[PDB]
RNA sequence: UAAGGUGAUAUGAACCGUUAUAACCGGCGAUUUCCGAAUGGGGAAACCCAGUGUGUUUCGACACACUAUCAUUAACUGAAUCCAUAGGUUAAUGAGGCGAACCGGGGGAACUGAAACAUCUAAGUACCCCGAGGAAAAGAAAUCAACCGAGAUUCCCCCAGUAGCGGCGAGCGAACGGGGAGCAGCCCAGAGCCUGAAUCAGUGUGUGUGUUAGUGGAAGCGUCUGGAAAGGCGCGCGAUACAGGGUGACAGCCCCGUACACAAAAAUGCACAUGCUGUGAGCUCGAUGAGUAGGGCGGGACACGUGGUAUCCUGUCUGAAUA
RNA sequence: AGGACCGAACCGACUAAUGUUGAAAAAUUAGCGGAUGACUUGUGGCUGGGGGUGAAAGGCCAAUCAAACCGGGAGAUAGCU
RNA sequence: GCUCGCCGGAAGACCAAGGGUUCCUGUCCAACGUUAAUCGGGGCAGGGUGAGUCGACCCCUAAGGCGAGGCCGAAAGGCGUAGUCGAUGGGAAACAGGUUAAUAUUCCUGUACUUGGUGUUACUGCGAAGGGGGGACGGAGAAGGCUAUGUUGGCCGGGCG
RNA sequence: UACGGUGCUGAAGCAACAAAUGCCCUGCUUCCAGGAAAAGCCUCUAAGCAUCAGGUAACAUCAAAUCGUACCCCAAACCG
């Protein structure tokens, strides 16, 4: 499943538009990446399937507060 | 004395159920297979009695 | 409640005979009573084993409807209607316009 | 000792006394129409308790019910199981 | 000719049977459709 | 409620009661095989085979209860590795599946029309999937308006086939404002102060209104035709009942009824006057919600087809100020 | 030994005749090809429709195939009968 | 009942699939039978399938299917480990004679075979999703030794045509 | 004689020869195209148990449940 796992970006649909304004339907799937994040509090590396914008959210908020938001959202890591 | 089941509101009716089934409903089925007349109403009567004493054994654990 | 019971002297109003009067034998579930000497019919009974072995032209009572036969007032020689007026478990039937219970 | 007596209602009816049952009676065994779920051990214990006779062996057979009705209302007879219980010496039934 | 219908109860009860239908979601849909139609013989089993 | 019953084709046999326990109807309770989400494992639905624990026994074996998966929580165990952690076991609570339509969301056509067809239309329709409720969604202004002002959402009637969009073709099509239906606002990001002070649920003594059975309930007789009067001819009567259905032809007064009065053990729907429990009122002011608003590049929605194109949503890349 | 030879079962289908409102929605009767192999057959499985499979013919996919069958768009549209 | 003809590597018999009472008996001849039918696979009624040894079930696996977690998916779902299914294969054991109108390796007679539980006597290191062995596997061809079976001879019971 | 079928008795019941595509044969030979799996079965130990449990031989006893079994048997009962 292509979910950002911190912000929930999902493959969204909207059609290709040509020069002759033709509408063939395509997908806008996210920039998901599997990255291992070091947590100081639990002293353990943790993997996460995260978009690049989600890693911007990581570097802005902090790893532990977004992990606490995941645990309050009731979703496994 | 309040209900019409005072003969089955007494204690230890499981042997009454056993006497009502064992050889009673059995021999009634035996001569019903052989073929008689008062048996025709008798087996519905004893089947209803067995049902009644079974629910009286089910409604209380004291008998 | 039932206006005519098992054993009451009743008189007919409509249907073939009018003035002949008899005692009701039984009330059918469908509302067609049997009252003797009223709806006679001689049928043709087949030769069958056990019950009615030879058959014949045996007369038996046919079924008269409940609405065609009324309860006869004993005191005055008329047909009368009856109604119920009591409050506890027994409802007495009383003669209408005679006000006498049965 | 014996199995519980409320399960000793398996014996339904003996037979119609047709010539297979009666010829097999005068040779060795009685024929019983029994239950649908009665084990051979249950038929044997039921004979030895409800009748007074000991039984050597039981042969169990279930027989298909017939259709037996015409095309206006198709029916089926209920299935039943028949037991030949073997009573070799001192047969009183 | 070898005719088209060659009967086999194993193949029948594994292709169009109740358990062959209630494993798949669309089989559950066809069983519910036949229930809504009101049929007596829901599947081919009996 | 009761003098009649043991459901129908369906007669018969054998019986049960006759105002006090026949049947029938109503409330609550009891049993409820097997399959089926099927849930102990498996399977060709309605079958095969288990494990553990209690009980009975010259002993052949039986009876009952539990044992699926997942989520959350609690306890105990617990590797690579030292601590931990992953994992395993036990216990609690919940879910699963079905359902005709309505609701929200993830996807999403083509025939057809354009007298062809690709932009457009059909159409976010048909269909698939997910989820919830008795309704759902939306909902309390970073909204409209125009220098006057209205004050949340939804629904109906106009505005109006209008402004507008558009191979400016086919066609799509608002808003402002007005008349209605209903009309209730609040809370956290917060400390202190007085602190179940008013609301929201659960549970309960009691009343009222219903429901699930029902009880009374008016008044018609002669003659004629006729197989049979309910029809015809006379004389009466009831009507808060002349709605309706049968009764041997067309019945207000023959029977069920109907109008209208009455009735509830037992369980449940609303109003709660109401006792207890859980959440919390009002004075000062710190902040009033940052990878967000905005932007670049592809798209989608708004009547609006990127056009001079505002507004909303974001797949990629950036990115402020904070009354 | 042999994708050897003659020839039964078995597999197939080259010629003729009859059938063609047939015994049969491709068969019967004479002949015919292969018949230890790239054979044939029973049982169970797998591959699903712009897909499968094909010693290749648009062959076959349930007596249906230049694109299966069933239900829904759907009363498609029909300047044509 | 006597003759005649047809098949006899089946047009005989027994299994498997499939079907489901079509089997046997009494009765009937409207409807079916390409005709009548006294007859039938037809109507109606009654009867009938007997298992420790034959199959299924059971214990194992193949192709393949389902799959706790798991990996991948816009949902639906796709794949797959542990595991759990799946015979068309591998696992224990019964034959001969008789019987019914209809059942027979099932009933009866005779003679046996196999696997477990329990009790006793004597001896004693027993112990597994573990290791090993076995199960355990092809095509073709040639003997050799047999048996099922058949012919002849003897023997016996009849014939004297 | 129910005219099919029952009670009693029942002689000989042996050799030689030809015998398969069946049995030895899951054998032998030969060849390349190199010919399933697991369980039952036979041994060995691991953790454990030591007059225990368990195994082995004999004997006795008990159990082997449940389902199918009729009939069609290359067809008038299957598919047409």
């Amino acid at each position: 499943s292509r979910v950002c796992q911190v912000t929930g970006k999902r493959p969204v649909t909207g059609n290709n538009r040509s020069h002759a304004l033709n509408a063939t339907k395509r997908r806008f799937l996210p920039n998901l990446h599997s990255h291992r994040f070091w947590v100081e509090s639990e002293k353990r590396f943790v993997t996460l399937r995260v978009s690049a914008k989600g890693m911007r959210v990581i570097d802005k908020k902090g790893i532990d507060t977004v992990l606490a938001e995941l645990r309050a959202r009731g979703e496994k890591y | 004395m309040k209900a019409k089941e005072l003969r089955e509101k007494s204690v230890e009716e499981l042997n009454t159920e056993l006497l009502n089934l064992l050889r009673e409903q059995f021999n009634l089925r035996m001569q019903a297979a052989s073929g008689q007349l008062q048996q025709s109403h008798l087996l519905k009567q004893v089947r209803r009695d067995v049902a009644r004493v079974k629910t009286l054994l089910n409604e209380k654990a004291g008998a | 409640a039932a206006k005519i019971r098992r054993d009451d002297e009743v008189i007919v109003l409509t249907g073939k005979d009018k003035g002949k009067r008899g005692k009701v034998k039984n009330v059918l579930s469908s509302g067609k009573v049997i009252v003797e000497g009223i709806n006679l019919v001689k049928k043709h009974q087949k030769p069958v084993p056990a019950l009615n072995q030879p058959g014949g032209i045996v007369e038996k009572e046919a079924a008269i409807q409940v609405s065609n036969v009324a309860i006869f007032n004993a005191a005055t020689g008329k047909a009368d209607r009856v109604g119920f007026r009591f409050e506890d478990g027994k409802k007495v039937r009383f003669f209408k316009s005679n006000s006498e219970t049965i | 000792m014996i199995r519980e007596e409320r399960l000793l209602k398996v014996l339904r009816a003996p037979h119609v006394s047709e010539k297979a049952s009666t010829a097999m009676e005068k040779s060795n065994t009685i024929v019983l129409k029994v239950a649908k779920d009665a084990t051979k051990a249950e038929i044997k214990a039921a004979v030895q308790k409800l009748f007074e006779v000991e039984v050597e062996v039981v042969n169990t057979l279930v027989v298909k019910g017939k259709v037996k009705r015409h095309g206006q209302r198709i029916g089926r007879r209920s299935d039943w199981k028949k037991a030949y219980v073997t009573l070799k010496e001192g047969q009183n039934l | 000719m070898k005719r088209t219908f060659q009967p086999s109860v194993l193949k029948r009860n594994r292709s169009h049977g109740f358990r062959a239908r209630m494993a798949t979601k669309n089989g559950r849909q066809v069983l519910a459709r036949r229930r809504a139609k009101g049929r007596a013989r829901l599947t081919v089993s009996k």
